């Protein structure tokens, strides 16, 4: 990172939309019920051809399917330079979808949490505990200066304070500056101590139906809707995919390249 | 130059003082000087023009002297004087125009037109008399190698530059820290912006600095400093540094903190003002250092607390601005300013006659280029042409 | 591609090896017999830890296994920024080794061929026909200026001249400027008309055992043996992998970033 | 300057001609000039300043006239003359040193030291006599705005620059095409290299161009042009343009083909030379354009054909050179050159007394920096100091 000095009189460059479409890949994530309702084995090819009419080279648009929000939330792997997630809305899963957004609309620096040997605390507002798995039942027992417990007994997991049960993904926020004993089903869950670094620009979430319920910030005083959180009313999935294809330029405009230097192990779909 | 100025001054005094009914006692010395000018100029052939569209003109001087036995001037005397005055004024104007359109690199201070070079001979020094104007006074001081001085109201010392620097930036341009400035003429508006409002700053303080180097040393400068930069206090879409994209600026203005304006000469602090606004004096300086701070308000009302969240998105971007305006100054070199018209005169004469671009000045006499690369040769040529322009302004 | 002007006094920058390892990744390709002889269920983990001792962050080094040279030759996909292929030497498969090395050590620009409809010719020495698949059998019938076969009959494919039989990968180099009728088992193998652009500088091939027999150029008069074609002697695979890990600095030194822009979106790892 | 030069010339003539036993007829005019100098200088107080470590020196002149009335000069005459000449030579050397170490951004052609400013008065004009040296002759021509000419052997016209341009390149640096050059003093060595040896070129010909823009116009220049550039004909490891990495160069020299040397003035072709080597004449130019070609040999013996394969790897890289040496030339401005000592004298005087860096010259009188930005102010100051140095060298 170095200072960047620019003149306010500099001329605008031509549109780079065509160049980025030519030299980037687009990943579309949709629920399996979308494929069920569409009921066509060539719809991938049709959407690819329509995107080609929009400008994307053949094969640059990758279509990925997930069973549901809960299953998709188990360590989601986003591959393309631009990722669009068509997330179905359910009034009963308002938190879960929000959690999913909070995991894919932001960059996270995570480290392992071996709770059996250590008692953990959250140092600042950015620190959270992200637990992912098939079944994540997390119980919390805040401790005292002698590491014994407040309203809870370290030995008796029954007296612990229940913060999650049977979850595929949960973001846990406890009071900062307090050590907690954690009881999680490590067999079917992995919990990580994570710091949110900032927005993840290459991931957009389009909520299919419902209202604005997403809250990607644990702070109760803020519920900010970034440009990457879209919401469309729907009755047919073909219309949903057609509006995604037609306004692809608008969707990408709301997104930017990731720009983060990572250290993790995830595959990517790049050109 | 001194001879040309003396010709112009004699002609101006003849126009002003040779009037109907005036006592000859009011013009006796002036009439003697005028007759001396006639005697010196008689029998001399001059040629002006021949550059650009300025026409070639030949000047012959064979004139009779003015009378000296009158008690009060009458109409006949005034018309007889006015014929010669008109011819001489036309000659001086053409010589001034011919000199204003020429330039040299090595010896730009010396006369360029053949007419002025001829007038620089010894025999013409008889025409020389009172040199009282500021520009001719400075010309004579420079020729004697004495200290020179020009007073400028709102000196045009800062070349136009509307730029910015981003000390913290991302491709999406949503968490930006930096400073944007306009330097124009005698005005410097600077504004340091933090999108995060210095929430993550060490002491909740963000330090902003702006160093402006003046191409010439300014002395006895009166400056007005104000704590806001209105130019950068409204929302705007700004191009990127490379021009590839554009970003959004949505200022919310907070008073600047720990304001410190330093006026430096050769890197040494000559003047310093901390948390001082209004009129200040910079006695001698060539650089300005404006260092200010954005301090996060420790206590916020619910609206203010709503403006600045703990993390992104940052929709309202904290900004602290400074405005610096040099109202008057003194410089040893010639500069364009708001009150004078020498730059306008020289540019007008060059434009009207389609003078081809020379090897010294920028095309079209553009001031931003001239002051950006204000080299000693350019200073010499500019002083010469400005003195000629003032001499011409005495008459035309 | 703009001219680059440089001064012969510019100070050298420090070593970029550390940051390169922190920001790039290494794909090591080995045969199945390597894992068979190693006989450990975590040799990948210990190799990764040794690489970390050598500098590479955890999860940066990828290990890909292939059955043998012939199987690996069928459309090999190279993912990591740096690729090292451990190719075992078989005295009876010299041409197959050469063909694999030619395919993965060089950059090729390929287009499809319709051998059924149109005749084909090779424009210049850089033009070849690469055919790959489960089984490639290619026969060639050179034609004359009257599109009549020479020593072969266009109608009768038995008179054709056999240049490949049951191959999984084969590079066909026919006389340039002559149109040929091609009989290829298109039902089990695809033939593509390709042009050699230049070297693939991110792929090194380590020949395990044997002698220098690789020939990545069809010219009889050249056997380059570039710096990206190493050879080692072996008795045990663990020693081979230890040599690779210890001298990974030299191996990466011999390789450079790909530097080629691709118009095709494929799957890669990039940190 | 003319008075100082005349003092130095009179002293040098006195030292050379006032010798024991010589006829007075051999020195009569010299004795008259020397007595005129004594009379003019008598009673005048001079001070050479304390700039840097140069000592403050005070000079008083009270000397008797050199005698007449000798048929042949005797030992007493020569002793008295030697005493007076020694004092005068010390004074002149100190004045020259004091002038050599000063500079001004504007009016740098005028005298800077107080001693030379005093010598520029009218009363000392009597000392002035024969001005025959090249530097004083050109000084007088410059004073009168006439054409100036300095003849240089191996003029120091090209600032040091060892650079390269890669027209075709890639991160591996195994297939490169471009040019590398050294421009130093009066020498230009250039070499166009192709790693592919123009295997894929339109006609197996690769065109290389090198443009050297001289910062001053050279006239009547004799130039040796040689086919090969020995500086770029051996294996090298060369840093990358940004310094990130180093690439390998392994030249195999092919003769340059279709050599074309154009000497240009103001973008106009003044001289052209095709396939010409040896001595050539560039009569008036300020730019040099060398256009050469690498032509792939149509016929190659087996050893040659082994070095240039159809495709990569390219282990032997075909290079075509060109050497261009300006043996002598004429320039209207002062330049350093192999034969003269003006730059060395000025630099030595500045270094000896630890003169602080001024606002005109680069630190240490670095010639590369001086001639890279050879501005008109720099030209005036450099001509002044070089003329003073040449005056001093007549005696010291
Ligand atoms: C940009 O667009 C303009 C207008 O169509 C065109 O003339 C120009 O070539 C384009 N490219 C660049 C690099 O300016
Ligand atoms: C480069 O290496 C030098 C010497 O080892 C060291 O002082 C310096 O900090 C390093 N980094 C940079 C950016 O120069
Ligand atoms: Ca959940
Ligand atoms: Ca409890
Ligand atoms: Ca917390
Ligand atoms: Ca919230
Ligand atoms: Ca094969
Ligand atoms: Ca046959
Ligand atoms: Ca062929
Ligand atoms: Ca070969
Ligand atoms: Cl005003
Ligand atoms: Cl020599
Ligand atoms: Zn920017
Ligand atoms: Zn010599
Ligand atoms: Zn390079």
């Amino acid at each position: 990172n170095l200072p960047i000095t620019g003149s306010m009189d500099t001329a605008y460059a031509n549109s780079t939309q065509e160049e980025t479409f030519l030299t980037s890949t687009l990943c579309l994530y949709y629920p399996t019920e979308a494929a069920t309702e569409i009921n066509d084995n060539s719809w991938k090819d049709t959407l690819s051809q329509l995107f080609l009419t929009k400008g994307w080279p053949t094969g640059s648009v990758y279509f990925k399917e997930y069973t549901d929000i809960a299953s998709f939330s188990v360590d989601p792997q986003l591959y393309c330079d631009y990722n669009v997630v068509l997330m179905k809305y359910d009034a009963t899963l308002q938190l879960d979808m929000s959690e999913l957004a909070d995991l894919i609309l932001n960059e996270w620096l995570c480290n392992p949490m071996d709770i059996t040997l250590y008692y953990y605390q959250q140092t600042d507002e950015a620190n959270k505990w992200i637990s992912m798995g098939s079944s994540c039942t997390i119980k919390v027992c805040p401790l005292n200066t002698q590491t014994l417990g407040i309203g809870c007994l370290t030995t008796d997991t029954a007296t612990f304070e229940e913060v999650a049960t049977a979850e595929k993904l949960v973001i846990t926020d406890v009071v900062d500056g307090v050590n907690h004993k954690l009881d999680v089903t490590t067999a079917t869950c992995t919990i990580r101590n994570c710091k949110k670094l900032g927005p993840r620009e290459n991931v957009a979430v389009i909520q299919v139906g419902g209202s604005d319920v997403l809250d990607i910030t644990a702070d109760p005083t803020t519920a900010p809707q970034t440009e990457r959180m879209m919401r469309i009313n729907w009755k047919k999935w073909w219309q949903v995919f057609y509006t995604v294809v037609d306004y692809v330029n608008q969707i990408i405009q709301a997104m930017s390249k990731r720009s983060r230097s990572l250290n993790s192990a995830a595959f990517y779909y790049r050109i | 130059m001194d001879v040309l100025y003396s010709l112009s001054k004699t002609l101006k005094d003849a126009r002003d003082k040779i009037v109907e009914g005036t006592l000859y006692s009011n013009v006796s010395d002036l009439i003697q000087q005028f007759n001396q000018m006639i005697i010196t100029m008689n029998g001399n052939e001059f040629q002006t023009g021949g550059i650009g569209n300025l026409p070639i003109r030949n000047w012959n001087f064979d004139f009779g002297l003015l009378g000296t036995t009158l008690l009060n001037l009458d109409a006949n005397y005034v018309e007889t004087a006015r014929n010669t005055i008109d011819y001489f004024v036309d000659f001086v104007d053409n010589v001034c125009m011919d000199e204003m359109v020429r330039e040299s690199q090595r010896n730009g201070i010396a006369p360029q037109s053949d007419s002025l070079r001829k007038l620089s001979g010894i025999k013409f020094k008889r025409i020389n008399f009172d040199n009282s104007s500021e520009y001719i006074e400075n010309w004579n001081l420079q020729n004697r190698r004495q200290r020179t001085g020009f007073t400028f109201h709102k000196p045009n010392i800062f070349p136009y530059s509307a730029s910015f620097t981003l000390n913290r930036s991302q491709p999406a341009h949503d968490n930006l820290m930096g400073t944007m400035w306009l330097n124009a003429g005698s005005e410097i508006q600077v504004a340091g912006f933090d999108y995060s409002c210095a929430i993550n700053a060490p002491a909740n303080i963000q330090q902003f600095e702006h160093i402006v180097q003046l191409r010439r040393v300014l002395t006895t400068a009166t400056i007005t400093l104000l704590p806001d930069a209105e130019r950068f206090s409204f929302p705007r879409v700004i191009n990127s540094a490379d021009g590839a994209t554009t970003w959004y600026f949505n200022p919310v203005i907070l008073r600047p903190n720990n304001v410190e304006v330093e006026f430096l000469l050769n890197g040494q602090i000559i003047n310093t003002y901390q948390a001082r606004f209004g009129t200040i004096i910079a006695r001698n300086f060539d650089t300005i250092r404006l260092s200010f701070q954005l301090m996060r308000p420790p206590n916020m009302t619910p609206a203010v607390a709503a403006l600045f969240p703990n993390a992104q998105p940052f929709e309202h971007h904290a900004t602290v601005g400074l405005t610096l305006r040099i109202e008057s100054a003194v410089c040893e070199s010639v500069l364009a300013d708001a009150s004078k018209t020498m730059l306008a005169n020289v540019t007008s004469v060059r434009q009207e006659y389609a003078i081809p671009v020379g090897p010294v000045f920028p095309p079209g006499m553009n001031w931003t280029d001239l002051i950006t690369n204000y080299s000693p040769s350019r200073e010499d040529n500019l002083q010469r042409v400005f003195t000629v322009a003032s001499i011409r302004s005495m008459l035309v």
